[PDB]
DNA sequence: ATCAATATCCACCTGCAGATTCTACCAAAAGTGTATTTGGAAACTGCTCCATCAAAAGGCATGTTCAGCTGAATTCAGCTGAACATGCCTTTTGATGGAGCAGTTTCCAAATACACTTTTGGTAGAATCTGCAGGTGGATATTGAT
DNA sequence: ATCAATATCCACCTGCAGATTCTACCAAAAGTGTATTTGGAAACTGCTCCATCAAAAGGCATGTTCAGCTGAATTCAGCTGAACATGCCTTTTGATGGAGCAGTTTCCAAATACACTTTTGGTAGAATCTGCAGGTGGATATTGAT
């Protein structure tokens, strides 16, 4: 049986390394659709145009996940808390 | 040999008297007020050019501006600052 | 329906962060901030999009929304 | 022939529309620029302007003085949120700061 | 006397309260010309320009302070170290 | 003009306190002043670099304040206030 | 006989020139600063493409993939300074876990 | 509608003659060739407004290059353009 | 520290389906060559504005002490999050039908760019006022010790 | 809770540095009247997008255990803030020299606008390579017991 954060630990190495999607494509969807509907309804999508939603809201969301961790690590921590997600966009700017 | 240089002084002076009656402005404020509203014109202008280069079209109509103000301002700003620009311009082609 | 973006997805994506441990409590915030990010780029977009008089959304468009956030994207156009 | 009234008379606002008409012309944003995008700007401007110098007046007094100085202008541009946002990336010489301490670092 | 604290805390609220430049302005302007001749020999100021740097600096340095000090009250201390410095340049998108 | 050294020394321990405690800090380490410097240096380098690029650009030997706006806007840093 | 090998370039000085006048740049444009601009253009498409082509030397393959192309970005010092405000589509991320998180 | 793709292909086989290159990277490529384009052009322009000129010479995109990019690559920058201009206008 | 034993990557090989590379043509930019304008470079010069330069002071920085209070270091109990196994269903992948838009062309009524001529509001001093900065004095609020 | 001791607001006064108003010009809008584009309206034309439907599968959601991690509680050495004496240097203010801008004029090297004549890169097919997904075998790393 394998330490705790040891499977962890070499996951972080499967997600760098590889560079695929990592949210399913049928609930972002879903999604956006929800919202483009809430600001204006019987809006259409290029397929194309979806796709880019989806590498924009992966990379701004890995980038503060790797802000927030240095928040804990600053903090003598390696759990990630709500209380770091907020230090992040206070310093962010935002 | 001594120049002159346009300026919004006397504009925002206007409106100061419109809104406050009593108070003034000092000469540094001035400064401020001119470089902001330059500013704010600076950013309208390029979004607006960024528009209408973006669909082949190369005129600029109250259309792009009040896009542009929908862009940049957040929120009640930008609700009140087209409401009052759409009662200029209606004001302004009845030419009356 | 914000709700679909699983625990699992979330995990994957502090994986990729580099994060070892993660709160519970996280998710909430994380589906929130997700959805700040997302309004306001669909809003910028669907102005985009509404100025030049069309019903379809092109990725432009979306390119477009994301430069005025100072936030360039490569891939789809420019 | 027919009197001349300005621009800003017909528009009923207080920015010359013909000056931001120039500028627009001379300022390489667009080969042609339309006829009512003057209005709609100096409109834009006035507006802009009023709100800063209503709320910067405003907070002048509340400081009993009767004329507008830097800080004014930077107390009332932190203490609202929309303009704040939209002066985020701005700072005003002679402003100064917002007065806020961290309850942390207050006494018990 | 006073205890340790309560005259810095009021120090904080005379100079939250002003807006004068909080540097001397000779050894600012000292500074300024020495970076200016190390990227160019004989370069002059105008008197307006250099008070220019000098509110931009203020300003970019109080707004680091101010960072600076939340991760502190972050990381659960009132006493601000350059570990704490560091985590908001690297932050700010600038480091 | 003259062979400088060290106006570094100008930049005084209570006057970044008197910086700090406008940020609103409560206790200070005594490690802050060193990289305080060095931060502040860093940037007055390259305010100070962009200003002197749209100087020799200008075809002038002074530096007016519109160059230092500029240079500041370069780095996302809008000023207000010597525009005129 | 054509201004980008009078130049000594590979992009054309001509289709600079028509999208730097249509652009609304500025009402007069210079006969050099097109083939200036296209020279720059092409220096930085250069470095960019021979470093992602050695990154895929190391990876030991012989097809740029957009992968390569953020290894090689992010790996510089110059390019990630100029491009932090920049996304790359199937890029991914820079392989980094911090020093805190392993083991021993 | 017009792309650099070819352009970008003939630099390839410049430093790259065996080496090709996928689709995908082609399309960040032109992305990143017009968001450059943009960048120049843009200081240029901001360049002429600050000194009353109407005109762009090879001078302004001397200084915007100066500019934008970042102290290493500048140098070589500006003396592949110049190398570029002095080539062109003495032939 | 060793050591046996999984599990887990890592290195190299391998076939193939899907992109990739190579070919055969043309509207539209690109190139050449005149007929012109024109911005801007060159030369003075009028003149602000910068750079030194002096000097006392008094405001502030420096150095040293001392104590209180904070950051660092330690222990530990309880709990929260990871790992793992399970089973079920939501996702992807493939394929169709057709419908609602974008996109392409074509042709004007309307809007805007120019080319000149007057009419002023805007700007730069001159001449006036006038809140604000320092400086006292009183009345509170705050702080620290019993 | 009291009580002494500072630090802090608040108002007032006055002289003045600066804000305001008044006046005299003048660059630039406003007005008149052509000449030029262009967005837009109408009609097609394909073309991506949306909506279903099936099935293979692998990712999601649940539940259970357990280990390591985080928050709470304590101690204390050392550090940093407040204080005080000492002395050093930053501020104001005036005046000059002159250097370096701005402003003004004048005249080309260069840029623009067109009229034709080529060249080309863009679009739509025909015909090849090569990383993706696996597969073994070896090389490491982990985890647990001596």
């Amino acid at each position: 049986r394998w330490r705790p954060g040891t499977c962890a630990i070499r996951e972080i190495r499967k997600f760098q390394k590889s560079t695929s999607l990592l949210i399913q494509c049928a609930p972002f969807q879903r999604l956006v659709r929800e919202v483009s509907s809430a600001q204006k309804e019987g809006l259409r999508f290029q397929s194309s145009a979806i796709m880019a939603l989806q590498e924009a809201t992966e990379a701004y969301i890995v980038s503060l996940m790797a802000d927030t961790n240095l928040a804990c690590i600053h903090a003598k921590r390696v759990t990630i808390q709500p209380k770091d997600i907020q230090l992040a966009l206070r310093l962010r700017g935002e | 040999k001594r120049s002159r240089k346009e300026s919004y002084s006397i504009y925002v002076y206007k409106v100061l008297k419109q809104v406050h009656p009593d108070t003034g402005i000092s000469s540094k404020a001035m400064g401020i007020m001119n470089s902001f509203v330059n500013d704010i014109f600076e950013r309208i202008a390029g979004e607006a050019s960024r528009l209408a280069h973006y669909n082949k079209r190369s005129t600029i109509t109250s259309r792009e501006i009040q896009t542009a103000v929908r862009l940049l301002l957040p929120g009640e700003l930008a609700k009140h600052a087209v409401s009052e620009g759409t009662k200029a311009v209606t004001k302004y082609t009845s030419a009356k | 329906n914000i709700q679909g973006i699983t625990k699992p997805a979330i995990r994957r994506l502090a994986r990729r962060g580099g994060v070892k441990r993660i709160s519970g409590l996280i998710y909430e915030e994380t589906r929130g901030v997700l959805k700040v990010f997302l309004e306001n780029v669909i809003r910028d977009a669907v102005t985009y999009t509404e100025h030049a008089k069309r019903k379809t959304v092109t990725a432009m468009d979306v390119v477009y929304a994301l430069k005025r956030q100072g936030r360039t994207l490569y891939g789809f156009g420019g | 022939r027919a009197k001349a009234k300005t621009r800003s008379s017909r528009a009923g606002l207080q920015f010359p529309v013909g000056r931001v008409h120039r500028l627009l012309r001379k300022g390489n944003y667009s080969e042609r620029v339309g006829a009512g995008a003057p209005v709609y700007l100096a409109a834009v401007l006035e507006y802009l302007t009023a709100e800063i110098l209503e709320l910067a007046g405003n907070a002048a007094r509340d400081n009993k003085k009767t004329r507008i100085i830097p800080r004014h202008l930077q107390l009332a541009i932190r203490n609202d949120e929309e303009l704040n946002k939209l002066l985020g990336r701005v700072t005003i010489a002679q402003g100064g700061v917002l007065p806020n301490i961290q309850a942390v670092l207050l006494p018990k």
